[PDB]
C-alpha cells in the first residue's frame, strides 16, 4: 500500500473440512482438516526425498 | 509392515466417524388436538294446549 510496507495476504491453500453437525466440540473439525490434508500430503512424497 | 494398509485403515475409520457425525434428529409430528366444526341445537317435538 505504500513505501516500505509489504502485505502478504493469507490465501486459502487447502479446502478440505467437515463441519460437525452434532456440534459436540471444535477439536473434531480441526482433526478432520488436519487428517484429510495429511492423507494427501503424504501421498505426494511416498518414496521421494527433496 | 506394509505402510499402505495403515493408510487405508485410517481413511476408512475417519470416513466412518465423519459419516456418524452428520446424522441429525428432527421430527415434525402434528398435534393431538382435534379441529372442531359448527353445530346447531335441534328441537324435540312438543304439544301446547290451553
Amino acid at each position: 500500500p505504500e513505501e516500505n510496507v509489504y502485505i502478504l495476504l493469507p490465501i486459502q491453500a487447502y479446502t478440505g473440512g467437515v463441519i460437525d453437525r452434532r456440534d459436540a466440540s471444535f477439536s473434531n473439525f480441526a482433526y478432520s482438516i488436519a487428517s484429510k490434508l495429511m492423507m494427501e500430503l503424504s501421498a505426494a512424497t511416498h518414496n521421494k526425498i527433496f | 509392515p506394509n505402510d499402505e494398509a495403515t493408510i487405508k485403515a485410517l481413511d476408512n475409520v475417519i470416513k466412518q466417524i465423519e459419516a456418524l457425525s452428520v446424522i441429525v434428529n428432527r421430527s415434525e409430528k402434528a398435534d393431538d388436538a382435534q379441529i372442531l366444526g359448527p353445530n346447531t341445537y335441534k328441537q324435540l317435538l312438543e304439544h301446547l294446549f290451553s
